[PDB]
């Protein structure tokens, strides 16, 4: 069948091109939902994730954009402690005792 | 002791260790990396010619590793068992995103965030852009840097304000860096080196739509040519005896060679060998899209039919006849226009397309405006018949009818070899 | 010999088997053969040259050996463009000079290549002087009677004397098999 | 059909070989427009090219 | 050496304008990082008008 030309558009009309548009930003992993779930889980249980994706997807980016906002316990200033002059050890202490 | 620089370890401790998996498999340091995580074993490096070291006492991880990578970086990665015990969960990126208004303005917000200050028009033409990469009318491609670099493509041709010329200038410009095998390949076709007909009717001749498999993926039309013979029943696709053909395109042209066979029941095997031929290919092809071009010119050199050389005709084809989808058909339609362009538009011209591709279709702006004005035409079929109805111009069903044609032509050559075999007998 | 000769092979198979369909099949086995070779031949620059040898082979038309013949031929019989067609044409003109211009000597080229003929000057005062010929075909058939020296049709024409060596190569086969199951 | 002389003809003719020819040093990437404009381009933008 | 030094990296202004044949970037191009890099492609045409 021949296909109108009505049937062919896809292009969303625009009715203005001026009058600069300000949208609020965009959770990170916004249309990933999958991830997104995936990466809470991971930070809920302290499991070790790994991330795919087809590249350019800005996976690094959003995914430490994502991580910043997070909040964990103030990690431990950890140190290396000499057990003799041939043998060390990593020591972790609550922060600020170091 | 006081001599041990920290390493990314060290100080992720409490926190994450964002990795790339490109950077552990390719330098070897998987295998040190897993048993860290394992064993609870991070040793300093030090020099080969070191004179001594540091026997450090296996060190508890406190982590959580979070490698990133491509689906083919992974994939040399699974391999390994202690991946899978490790690594369990599994954040997988979409490589498109459902094209709706709560994208768009997602998408919108993300570019603003970028930066970059959108008008209206300009974020509308980037998310058009995005559906046309995804190369679906429902889906938006997730690639959010590939649209961020066209941003900063149409912010520097536009003055840094983003608007719809300046999305449209910057898209052009972009085909336009990458076009020289297309002005070559246009330039020989206008000459006559590759000649190809846009115009008329001709028995065997179909306008195969291909793909170039390099650079921007520019399609272009690459007549097809076959000829019906009498003889024992073989279906001679002579770029893949010629070993131009890959698997892909050698299980279509067996499939065709199926529902040829199966189809035409009058007689025993097919009474036909039919040659399959791209002319001026040169390359090789490995993909099955020309397997409705190929078979309707195959029943058309079988039929003695006119094809129409305006219609370029383009979608794989099962063996029942159906017309099944194939990718880049954007890039096909648009090739085979510009090829029309470069000759001349008759009002004619048009692409015949599966039924599938409705969803695919994100055509130009240009190809678009020709379709509305007549000057180009797209066809959408769904079997193999309704595409050689379109391009012989006729109907199956009834007499004089393009059925009872290829069964005359059948029936001709079947006499031919019936002739030669009793002259051999007498 | 590469994909593309092998290709060209096969496309001048299916022009054969397509062009003359009178009896069932082709009945004829032709071989063809770049003769003194002792190197593999890549590119399919010869269609058009192994394919008037071929149907001269098949009606005893004897091809004139003044003119050579370059250029690609699909099986619509459409001879197709060719590169190196300034190599292949001074090459040859090199090898008439050598061994004595006889005024008549000459090469068929595809049509298409009217856009790359850029031939030495030598080549261009000897086509002036009518001691070498450019002929341009766009059709097989118009380079086997240019070859050959008669016209196609008609009476006493080159496709009835290609139809009367296919007849008669037929008919030996017929009377082969036929003596065979009598 | 045979081609004629005039049809083989691609020199350009000369008419004169005594003057030294005087001209003006040619725009960079003359000829070559993509190539330039990509430039322009990639310099306005900071791309790498 | 025994004691190395551990330079803090510095911040890159310049822009990349590699140069080389088409196969000689078809090796290369294959890199997916490469597209995102060098977005800008300055196609020279091996044959004049």
């Amino acid at each position: 069948m021949r296909l109108s030309y009505e049937a062919l558009e896809w292009r969303t009309p625009i009715e203005n091109s001026t009058e600069p548009v300000s949208l609020p930003p965009p959770p990170p992993f916004f249309g990933q939902e999958r991830a997104r779930e995936a990466l809470e889980l991971a930070i809920r249980g302290g499991f070790h994730a790994y991330l795919v994706g087809p590249p350019s997807l800005g996976k690094h980016e959003a995914l430490l954009a994502y991580l910043s906002t997070q909040s964990v316990e103030t990690p431990p200033d950890l140190l290396y402690v000499p057990l003799s002059e041939r043998k060390v050890a990593v020591l972790t202490l609550p922060s600020g005792q170091e | 002791v006081s001599l041990i620089r920290p390493g990314a370890v060290h100080r992720a401790q409490g926190g994450y260790l964002i990795l790339d998996a490109l950077s552990l498999k390719r330098e070897g340091t998987w295998e040190a990396f897993k048993r860290a995580l394992r064993n609870g074993q991070v040793e300093p490096v030090t020099e080969p010619q070191a004179p001594a070291g540091l026997e450090v006492e296996p060190f508890p991880i406190q982590m959580q590793v979070i490698l990133v990578g491509t689906p083919e970086a992974f994939e040399g990665l699974e391999e390994d068992p202690a991946f899978s015990e490790l690594f369990r969960i599994r954040a997988e990126f979409s490589p498109t995103l459902p094209a709706s208004p709560e994208n768009c303005t997602a998408l919108g917000g993300w570019l603003l965030a970028q930066g970059f200050q959108l008008t209206q028009g300009g974020l509308t033409r980037l998310y058009d852009e995005a559906r046309r990469m995804a190369e679906q009318r429902d889906r938006m491609d997730a690639r959010l840097v590939e649209i961020r670099a066209l941003a900063e493509e149409a912010a520097v041709l536009g003055g840094g304000l983003l608007t719809a010329e300046s999305v449209e200038q910057a898209i052009a410009a972009r085909e336009h860096r990458s076009f020289l095998s297309e002005e070559e390949f246009l330039r020989a076709v206008q000459e006559g080196v590759i000649r190809l007909r846009t115009t008329g009717r001709a028995v065997g001749e179909v306008n195969s739509l291909v793909v170039v498999e390099a650079a921007p993926y520019w399609g272009r039309p690459a007549r097809l040519t076959a000829r019906a013979a009498p003889g024992r029943d073989h279906l001679i696709s002579i770029d893949r005896e010629a070993g131009l053909g890959g698997q892909i395109f050698h299980k279509a042209v067996l499939t065709l060679a199926g529902y040829l066979r199966s189809r035409y029941i009058e007689h025993g095997s097919l009474p036909v060998t039919i040659s399959l031929a791209f002319e001026q290919n040169y390359v090789s092809i490995e993909g099955d899209a020309a397997g409705l071009a190929e078979l309707v010119a195959a029943l058309s050199a079988i039929g003695n039919l006119p094809l129409r050389q305006d219609l370029a005709v383009t979608g794989a084809v099962d063996q029942t006849g159906k017309v099944l989808a194939v990718g880049a058909i954007n890039a096909k339609v648009e090739g085979f226009f510009r090829v029309c362009k470069a000759l001349g538009l008759s009002g004619t011209q048009g692409v015949i397309l599966p039924e599938a591709n409705l969803a695919n279709l994100t055509l130009r702006a240009e190809v678009l405006e020709a379709v509305r004005a007549g000057q180009f035409h797209i066809y959408a079929v769904e079997t193999a018949e309704q595409a050689l109805e379109i391009l012989a111009g006729a109907r199956m069903e009834g007499f004089r009818g393009l059925q009872e044609k290829i069964r005359a032509g059948l029936e001709a050559f079947a006499r031919l070899e019936e002739g030669h075999d009793k002259e051999d007998r007498e």
